[PDB]
């Protein structure tokens, strides 16, 4: 009665600590990290379709400000908006800015359908020094600045665009706020002005607000931009006695809107990834990440923990 | 572990066992040896892989969401957006924290279990021919050469062959 | 030493696959489905109280449009709003539409309390061809269209309603937007009009907006509706120099508001269920459902998975 | 399973066992038989019902909520509403996925455990009168008629009655 | 062969019931309650910094209404706002009330920086009987009521404040709504009035609304308050032809905003706690609480359950 | 429990055991006694306190959030604020309900396991000198005085000392 057989298990010199229900630090033979804490220093242009706005944010892109011509016809899964983007035109605001930005970004393309508006008597294509294009006074190339005729006339405008296409139309238009009563009359004769844009079931009415604003690119006036969506089987009516910044057409809206926008200064590179944060793309399989709450695409879920180790082996008890 | 084998009656692991998770260590008249057990090792590995596959599995494929960074406070709506995202993050961080803990606790219990299963397997092979020494080792009460040892490891050991010899040694 | 006794367990020919932590497909003897993927093709009128709006949505129901008389006095747990509901009156909009719809739906009843408004000099009960009732020009029967007297007078209106009841009052009122300056003067003499409705701590002021809107039922004008809630111990003051669409009273608000609205084309049947989706009622005990995120009542929780099987037996290893 | 009984040393189940989850299968001089065990079966069933009652339990009784379907995009507020609902759904879908997984893993370990408890119960009843064959079967080292077998199944078996006979057969 | 040794475990006469996955009531030897269902009848002033608004809510505190002088210079982690707070000044409203209240509360301090505004011709420091201070007609001490000169003149106001400090500035200002045309002219000569406040990138324009509101402290008029934030490197421009309620300076905004507000009638005591509810502070280590969803500080997570017992011992099987 | 010791083959607990969670109760020629086992008790306690520390752990430190009480209905934005908060509370309440259930099920399985480990430890100490009676008690087949008993409890018991006496008693 002398031979002996022993049953046992493997071990390593130095294992990895993991958490359980009952212990914050248990040494196991092998483990796998579930939190991704590294990012790429660049944005991957594949397999998602990225469009770099460069010096234009998505709002000035849509208005057609100087320097945004490269965005014409662009299509994107993710619009890349740059923090150092700058205004290069007449000073403006958008009462529901984030909402318009959301719509443009979500839609995912800049497909503009030009249209002829038969405006009456009034002069078209007004320009400004605040919006210069190659040293020449210009304006938003998607917008049409209406002013009084040489005969000092600004008659009531009353125009209709009917939509019997198979897509919803996005009309972007604006109302100009002069600095003084003089500027008001000098531009639009009538005082006060007024704009009313309406569909069958919705409407927007704006009365201009005359007053001095801070000087921006040599202007105390402001343009406030609005938008109107026109569904198939609907129609839009523009009504003005002054101060209208008219559209030159409409943007096409996709029926299905699948896109978005990402604001970051990180440059676009040559890598391949379907997950993008504002800190750069991720190339990982881990189920979680702690890099940024701002993440677009096929991404790990954002968590606060810097590390969460999944045990992939038994307890390590060496010797 | 629930079964008390690993970090239990098995005093420690074997750093020399490098081609398996579980195995055999013996001493007879011919010498000593260590050999990995394939079935036990594979069983542990497969179940851990199942966890890995189910865990590193599903997409979370999101595009247009909400703003999550803000230059200046705006009030009510921004408060709600910030509150929504912060609420989301805490819940998922909770989910992750609990998930890993649950998996790890289960993983340790599985591996400890697979250890115990192997010991119990060999125990049943040996019948009345051996006695549990208490440290995961069986005292074999008959001559057992290398062929005999291998027959135990590969499951062809026939206890009836050595029973008379073994019983006589045990109780006299 | 010959008899043998064996310990074992049962098995079946063909079992059911379930998921665990470690395996996506394990065969067990029996299992139970936790996700409900079947719905009823109808809405159950018991034990919840449903009110079918039919051709009237809840907004026109509150306004008292032609065809909505059947909703008078209605009380509901769930207002059933129909997709094919149509406008049958003067073209209108609601600046905070979804908010008004929410309040009316949540309140859960149409209890209208008529009141006498001693308007001065002005004609009452104005009607329109856009809102015909049995071939006769009419209007919203909860609203009162004030216009100038035959003596071409529209004097400043200045009326007060005090609330010393034990319930909050909902006043619904509107402002009319004429198509032209002519229509403005022809209706209200003064130009411009103006409305101010106020309580002790809140107020709403509206200036009419004259302009051409699209033709709807023969009208280019529009009515914009607003509302004012008057708590017990408070009072409401109506102030007008033109264009007011006055209330004929107020709706009673329940102190506790427990109701809601469900928009669906699904017909009401004869079944019994306390769970309603926009696809129809559910009759299930399962803890989850994948039919619709839109669910009202005592419902299973909505999940994405089409199926989730709970093991109710041991592993099946047959032979 | 953690105990390695079901899909373990029990090679397979019994399709002929139709009045129980666990049971006895024997062979003696009089013949063969299969009989269900009531206590083991009930223990498994009760614990599975406990899960069922706790699971299919609580209401989720909701009425006035938020809009969840939208004709056209509006922007900021609609984005938040859509984001809130999608967030809710993913979290709950996760909860469901995890819950079922947890219950099933536990359900299998419970049933595997109950099998093992039954075998161990009988093992302790037989004392030194029988030996584990390794496949969940005990070799009985004394004559055991149908009355004897039943006494084991109903727990009235007295090992002292057969011990002398059994020890003599085992070791000579 | 006679001695016996038995292995066993402890038990008590009466144990505690707990829940598991399979059983709603299991008796274990010991258990621990995880839901905190008790609160303190007072608010702890340590270690968080509490500021009692007393009879002033945070809005009148900011405006500097009579009775709010005690809030001058105050700094808080949590502003304690009282349900019985009352208005002690000219009747007002705030178009985005909850938004302004949030900003002030979140900012966490009342650091007012007085500035000299060189208003032209107009009289300053207008007062009112609705806002008495020690039997003398007064006004919001942060606001400056501009009215017409003795020479019956109210010339266009056109003033600029530039921000080259290292902090963002909060300007609070308002627009007065007269009850009648007479009151309009008697106060501001011009009719109508008008206000335009703008930065480089933002603006707010308000036209007064003349009409009768309910009498509050002897006044039918109302003041509507607005705000403008001016970042470093930006500037603000005030533009008025009447009805402006001008600021006397600006509040300092912290860069990092970490504070909040708690509305409750619960008195402040002498206890120490970092968790505050509207029902009183909590002093507990439990991970959960069922006292109130409204909780500020380092608090247990709010749950619906009144009790959740964690087993801290084995199953109790006595005798 | 998964191992079937507590509320299993151990018929009940001991109200007289007031200094430990597990222990020994014996009867010999000199009399009877009850003594706690420190190692088994401590193992249970450490794992239970471990749960407590991980549970009663993390802050949830929140300040500026959203309004959660409302005098009167406002519509869309208030509906969303109300819906967001109600959604949050249900999710956390679920988490709490499940967490306690998971911990408790595990706590019971751990304590049942630790009971089983102690019994198995002593079983292995005794070797061929004792027999399992079925109730968590071992019949010792040799004279065992108080010093002998203590040697079992403190793990110094040497089975070879009594082996001849014990085997002779067992099988003759
Ligand atoms: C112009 O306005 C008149 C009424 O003022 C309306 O009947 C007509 O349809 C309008 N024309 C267009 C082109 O909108
Ligand atoms: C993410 O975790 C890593 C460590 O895993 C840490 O160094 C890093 O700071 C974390 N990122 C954060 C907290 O943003
Ligand atoms: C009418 O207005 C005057 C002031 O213009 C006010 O004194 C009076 O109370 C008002 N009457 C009603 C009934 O509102
Ligand atoms: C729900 O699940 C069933 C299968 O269980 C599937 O056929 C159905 O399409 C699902 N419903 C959805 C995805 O809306
Ligand atoms: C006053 O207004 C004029 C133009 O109307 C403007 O040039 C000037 O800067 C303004 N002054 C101040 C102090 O804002
Ligand atoms: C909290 O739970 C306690 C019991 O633990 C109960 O008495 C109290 O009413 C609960 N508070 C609620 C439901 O607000």
């Amino acid at each position: 009665g002398n031979p002996v057989i022993c049953m046992g298990h493997h071990a390593v010199a130095n294992g990895t600590m993991v958490k359980t229900l009952a212990d914050d630090q248990v040494e196991v033979v092998t483990a796998q990290e579930l939190v991704e804490s590294q990012n790429l220093p660049e944005l991957c242009p594949s397999p998602l379709r990225l469009v770099d706005g460069q010096t234009c944010d998505i709002i000035n892109g849509a208005l057609g400000s100087p320097g945004c011509d490269h965005l014409n016809g662009a299509e994107w899964d993710v619009f890349i908006e740059r923090p150092n983007a700058v205004d290069t035109c007449y000073p403006f605001d958008v009462p529901e800015y984030q909402s318009l930005r959301s719509i443009l970004a979500n839609n995912g393309k800049f497909e503009f359908i030009a249209e002829e508006f038969q405006w009456n008597t009034v002069k078209q294509n007004g320009k400004s020094g605040a919006c210069k294009r190659a040293n020449v006074n210009d304006f938003f190339n998607r917008l049409n600045w209406l002013v009084k005729s040489d005969g000092n006339a600004y008659p009531l405008q009353n125009l209709t665009k009917i939509n019997n296409g198979d897509y919803a139309r996005l009309y972007i238009w604006g109302v100009h706020h002069p600095s003084t009563d003089t500027e008001q009359t000098n531009l639009y004769k009538n005082n006060p002005g007024g704009v009313t844009v309406s569909t069958k079931t919705s409407q927007t009415s704006v009365v201009p607000n005359i007053g001095s604003r801070p000087l921006v690119r040599g202007q105390s006036g402001r343009v406030s931009f609005y938008w109107t969506i026109v569904e198939p089987g609907d129609l839009i009516v523009f009504n003005t006695i002054g101060n209208l910044i008219a559209p030159r057409g409409h943007y096409k809206l996709n029926n299905q809107k699948k896109s978005t926008i990402l604001n970051t200064a990180i440059p676009i590179g040559s890598c391949v990834s379907k997950c993008h944060t504002d800190k750069g793309s991720l190339s990982t399989t881990k189920p979680f990440q702690n890099i940024s709450r701002i993440a677009v695409g096929d991404c790990p879920r954002y968590v606060k923990q810097g590390s969460l180790k999944l045990a992939t082996g038994m307890r390590n008890i060496p010797e | 572990g629930l079964f008390g084998a690993i970090a239990g009656f098995i005093e420690n692991g074997w750093q020399g066992l490098i081609d398996g998770w579980y195995g055999f260590r013996h001493q007879n008249a011919e010498g000593t040896g260590t050999a990995a057990d394939l079935k036990s090792t594979q069983a542990a590995i497969d179940q851990i892989n199942g966890k890995l596959n189910r865990l590193i599995e599903k997409t979370n494929d999101k595009y247009h969401q909400i703003e999550k960074e803000f230059e200046q406070v705006e009030g009510r709506i921004q408060d709600l957006e910030k509150y929504v995202e912060d609420t989301k993050i805490d819940l998922w961080s909770y989910n992750a924290e609990l998930l890993v803990a649950l998996e790890n606790q289960h993983t340790i219990d599985v591996t400890d279990s697979e250890m115990n299963k192997l010991f119990e397997r060999v125990r049943r092979q040996l019948r009345e021919n051996a006695e549990d020494k208490g440290n995961g080792c069986f005292e074999i009460f008959h001559k057992c050469d290398n062929n005999c040892i291998e027959s135990i490891r590969n499951g062809t050991y026939d206890h009836d062959i050595y029973r008379d010899e073994a019983i006589n040694n045990r109780f006299q």
